[PDB]
């Protein structure tokens, strides 16, 4: 039905070498599910080197769920969003307003591309958003689409997750 | 099905004396040759199929794509489209652009709708008056055809520490397959999985995890790592299943190289399944893997020992820049993998 | 007339004579551009065809049967013991009988060949239908008569071809049925394994019962355990083994070579195939326990043989252990055993399948 | 007139009449060369091979009965004394009647051969049918006269074979009926084995009813718990259980060893097989609670000795305990249990399968 946004929300369950768990809710597919595990290692992992003081997703434990519950989703392709989630609640730092990003994210970091471009395209526009973060990968499937479904849209092409964080959190 | 009926033409007592329903009298098909085709051989009739010889027609690398465009396809396009070599030309260079963006299946048919597409384009700028003269570049290709189908080859231009390429089988083809390992955590150890990785190659990495670690205690004894860690093992391509025990060695090699810290070399392309002790078995469809290490630009290929035979029924110009490395045991690929 | 006179040699039952009759009248009140008319005369035409009371002239001597049997294949000595008692027995009572029997064993040892020697031992026609994976029980038994274009049962399409009531029917891969939904031709086997339903079978095509009974029926299979338990009943388990390594160059030497040789339209002058050629292609491009492997890599060396010589190259091809990888190329397999020397903590077995 | 004549030996019900007459009289304004000519003679065929009324003379004699059901099996008490029972019924009565019973027990154990022995000792006519692994309605029922090869149900089949109205119909392996995916086929087996609705039974094809009371239903299966509710509640459950290795000797000595001779074509004199043999048959060659494998065991003991007196090896063959091996091979069930003294731990315990 032309395509639809959706939100990942993730919070604290709980308030001395254990470790932190995340458990996932919504009616994810197989793929989803595998790829929050592949978002959540990357996330710890790059928080390492990001800041070895922080020691929010180690030790904590993350719930992570999607508002739309009734409905199944599926696909990987909410590989870096649950990345800058998991991000922004350990860093305590909202996000930039009105930023909605897609993209396979493999543990390494390199943000793979993802289909559906049109449908994901026109669904930001409805929800009036300002920039757009894209695969670089997908960098032709975005030009090819018609010219009025493309103007008032800030687009970033990105291959690594470490250019989304830079335009996730500005600063 | 009437098999029956398709029994008497192929019966050699039946041909003499053909004794047709609407013809009473016989006709001699002694002396009649007889062709027959097939697609795929699950559901070709047994019963029937003792009385044929079965013979295999196997597909195009891109090289015979590019000559059978060039001499068959483009001349025989060209002529149904009505048009003329001094108004469209296609180059050779533009021809192994398509054939490696567009169509990269086993068939042929695939290639005449794309060749027929650009001249039915560019038949429609000489009638229109767009141009005198229409030509093809790789640029221009876009508009001529549509969507590129594979753009990009080689995920990692430079392999990080953990990161292996491996070698894959696919229905359109070769495909190259890295393997990525990390630190899920900062007592026992233990490997997650993830990637839609089928129970077969689910077991093999757990079969792989076992000798890396028991290759650890005879090679680096002080190195506590693949004992006492938790690692995250990925294959990037979440929503494509994968399956087969292929990747063994290559699963080894991402496990040693995290433990060391140590990248493998940039061009290396393993392929085998490994046992318990650390022996390299034979693993089939090596003609699209090693293509499709040709693709990805990797110089030197490793495959097992009992490969020797399928790689070199290849042809010269498959094989011709890849240094092939056949191996029985893995620390033969080990010494490969870490010259130093 | 014609139909009628085709008729007299044949011991036709009176339930066949009844039908015969009383479609003759139908096809006499009928027209010559009728279409019902050219399905009666299709229908009569079979009926008439179909051999009754016609039996083969068996062959009841144990002497040369025994020498057929030793001259066509090698070993089987469990099957070629079941047929000399089945001969033997057929001479205390006097007339001809029919069995059913079983031949399983690993693929390509030699179940559907020996059946072949076997009806030429007993002087018998052979007949050979498979029901590997059956999905519909119109091939048993035809379609019913009304239907356009209809045509009687495989088993009865056998006794037109054969011409006589004592065929010997050879079925494939009994362990590989299909089980199928919309139809399973399963009951039909099992009522053919029955000896007193074998007796009495009925068509759909042909409303008339025929004499299935005193007819040799032979089942081939792999691994009997996937065979349905009301199959494994009614059937005589006669056990046909693998090969061992010298046993296959027997075989070879005295049977695959000279028979590919004959396909391929050479004789001995011409191409020559040494004993050790023949013991590296066992070991080293063979690894089943049958020869069908070994049977192609024969054929194929022949082969290249024949175009070698009429195209110029030679005149005589000699396949010697040296240039054989010129006919056939590297070998397949090269290790006889993953280990050879067992480190500790691995432990040979052995294993066993279809 | 052919039809009539075919009518006029039965006695045919008033709606039988009805239907036959106002057909008749659409064949003659009916065009013979039309498609519908061949539906409507095809239907009015079926009607005449309906034996209306017909039954056959019945055996009522108990001492008769209890000599045709001994000299035939041994054993089976709890058979035996029903068909007795069923035979005093009758006689009081003064007329024929109908039973639905259904023999359960384990495979090999009589159960099919002493319903040929009932029907001979109550004069009826016998036919068999199976429902194992059955999915299809139409074939107890029928289809439509509209539909092309379109035929009765197998009902209709038993009483234009048998020509009489009391049969004893064997349904074997109701304990394996197929699910039916689209309809179980158990449902339409209720109609014909409710004794309610037996004495109207309508099928497709046949308009009319056929009075299908009178009719003995013996019913074949291997466990009760399988069989559906419905079709167990309206069946008779009686146990046929396999014999000691004291009634297998009896069962072989008499019945067994002469009726495999006689397949085989050996006298008395020729070929003799002592208690001896037979009780190391069922002891160390077949591990079985009936006797379907020891009869397997015999006939290969017969078959052999056979080819021993025609080749002239031994002009008449004893088998004896010594010399068993020669004709079976080595003893297959060697243990009779696997500890002779159970160690601490280990406790014999007892099972029942099918
Ligand atoms: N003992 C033997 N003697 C002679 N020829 C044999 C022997 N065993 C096998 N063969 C040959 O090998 C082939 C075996 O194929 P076949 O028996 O039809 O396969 P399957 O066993 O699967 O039915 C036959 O064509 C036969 O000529
Ligand atoms: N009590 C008995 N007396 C004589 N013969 C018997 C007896 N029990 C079994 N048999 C013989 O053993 C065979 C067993 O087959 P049967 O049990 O009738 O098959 P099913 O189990 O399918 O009914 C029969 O052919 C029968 O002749």
């Amino acid at each position: 039905m032309g395509g639809s946004t959706l939100f990942v929300e993730t919070s604290l369950r709980r308030p001395g070498d254990k470790d932190g768990s995340l458990e996932v809710t919504g009616q994810l597919g197989e793929v989803m599910k595998e790829s929050a595990r592949i978002a959540y290692t990357f996330a710890r992992a790059f928080l390492m080197q990001h800041a070895p003081a922080n020691d929010y997703l180690v030790t904590s434990h993350i719930h992570l769920h999607v508002p739309e519950g009734a409905t199944p989703k599926d696909g990987p392709s909410a590989g870096c969003t649950i990345v800058t989630a998991l991000l922004s609640l350990a860093m305590g730092r909202p996000v930039r307003q009105n930023l909605a990003m897609t993209g396979e994210v493999s543990l390494t970091g390199k943000i793979l591309p993802v289909g559906g471009i049109k449908e994901k395209t026109i669904a930001a526009k409805r929800a009036g958003v300002t920039c757009i973060v894209l695969p670089a990968e997908n960098k032709k499937d975005f030009y090819d689409l018609a010219a009025f479904i493309t103007e008032g849209l800030e687009v970033h092409f990105v291959e690594h997750y470490r250019e989304i964080f830079d335009i996730a959190f500005p600063d | 099905d009437p098999s029956s009926a398709l029994l008497e033409l192929l019966d050699p007592e039946q041909n003499a004396n053909f004794l047709d329903h609407y013809l009473d009298v016989p006709v001699d098909l002694s002396k009649v040759l007889f062709i027959c085709t097939a697609n795929v051989t699950d559901t070709i009739p047994e019963p029937l199929r003792d009385r044929m010889e079965m013979i295999n027609v196997s597909g195009y690398v891109a090289q015979e794509k590019l000559a059978i465009a060039e001499r068959y396809l483009v001349p025989q396009a060209r002529a149904l489209c009505g048009l003329d070599e001094s108004k469209a030309k296609l180059s050779s260079d533009v021809l192994t652009l398509l054939i490696k963006q567009y169509c990269r299946e086993s068939g042929v048919r695939n290639l005449q709708k794309q060749v027929e597409k650009v001249l039915r384009k560019s038949a429609y700028k000489i009638v229109s008056g767009e141009a005198e003269s229409v030509e093809v570049t790789p640029e221009n290709l876009q508009d001529f055809v549509g969507k590129p189908v594979f753009t990009v080859e080689r995920m990692y231009d430079v392999t990080p520490p953990g990161v292996v390429m491996g070698l894959a089988w696919t229905a359109m083809g070769g495909s190259t397959l890295f393997v990525e390992t990390s630190l899920r955590r900062p007592k026992d150890g233990s490997l997650e999985v993830t990637g839609q990785l089928g129970e077969v190659m689910k077991e093999s990495a757990r079969i792989a995890y076992t000798f890396a670690r028991a290759f650890l205690m005879q090679h680096a004894p002080a190195n506590d790592y693949l004992v006492t860690s938790h690692i995250h093992l990925h294959v990037p391509e979440g929503a494509t299943p994968k399956d087969g025990p292929s990747a063994g060695c290559t699963i080894v090699t991402a496990l040693l190289s995290l433990a060391m810290g140590r990248p493998v070399r940039q061009n290396l392309a393993m392929t085998g399944e490994v046992s318990l002790t650390g022996k390299i078995l034979p693993v089939g469809g090596i003609k699209e893997k090693t293509i499709a290490a040709k693709r990805a630009g990797v110089t030197c290929i490793v495959l097992p020992a009992e490969n020797k035979k399928d790689f070199y029924d290849l042809a010269a110009f498959i094989t011709e820049g890849l240094e092939v490395h056949f191996v029985e045991h893995y620390r033969e690929i080990f010494d490969i993998a870490f010259p130093d | 007339e014609k139909f009628r006179e085709r008729l007299k040699e044949l011991v036709v039952p009176k339930h066949v004579m009844d039908v015969v009759d009383e479609e003759l009248s139908k096809l006499g009140l009928l027209d010559n551009h009728s279409s019902e008319f050219n399905v009666t005369r299709n229908y009569l035409d079979w009926l008439t065809s179909i051999p009754w009371g016609k039996y083969s002239n068996e062959n009841l001597d144990l002497a040369r049967a025994q020498a057929v049997l030793e001259e066509d294949h090698y070993g089987m000595e469990d099957v070629k013991k079941r047929i000399l008692e089945f001969i033997a027995v057929s001479q205390l009572r006097g007339s001809t009988q029919g069995k059913i029997l079983c031949f399983y064993g690993p693929p390509g040892v030699g179940k559907t060949s020996i059946a072949r020697s076997i009806a030429r031992a007993l002087n018998r026609e052979y007949f050979r239908f498979s029901v590997g994976g059956m999905t519909d029980v119109a091939e048993i038994k035809g379609h019913r008569r009304t239907y356009v274009g209809a045509m009687p049962g495989k088993i009865i399409q056998c006794l037109k071809k054969t011409k006589t009531e004592n065929p010997l029917i050879l079925i494939d891969e009994v362990d590989k049925i299909g089980r199928g939904y919309q139809g399973d031709p399963s009951s039909a086997l099992l009522e053919l394994l029955d000896p007193e339903q074998n007796a009495n079978f009925l068509d759909h095509y042909l409303d008339v019962p025929v004499d299935l009974s005193k007819v040799l029926f032979i089942c081939t299979a792999n691994v009997t355990d996937t065979i349905p338990e009301p199959l494994r009943d009614r059937m005589e388990m006669i056990n046909v083994s693998g090969y061992v390594a010298q046993e296959k160059l027997a075989i070879a030497e005295r049977y695959l070579v000279p028979q590919a040789r004959a396909l391929c339209g050479l004789d001995e002058s011409k191409a020559k195939l040494s004993s050790d050629v023949l013991t590296l292609l066992i070991k080293q491009y063979c690894r089943e326990s049958g020869v069908r492997n070994l049977q192609k890599q024969v054929e194929k060396v022949l082969r290249k043989s024949a175009y070698k010589i009429v195209s110029g190259e030679a005149e005589s091809v000699e396949v010697t252990p040296e240039n054989l990888q010129d006919f056939v190329g590297k070998p397949v397999f090269t290790v006889e055993r993953m280990y050879d020397v067992t480190p500790p903590g691995v432990v040979m077995g052995l294993a066993w399948t279809a």
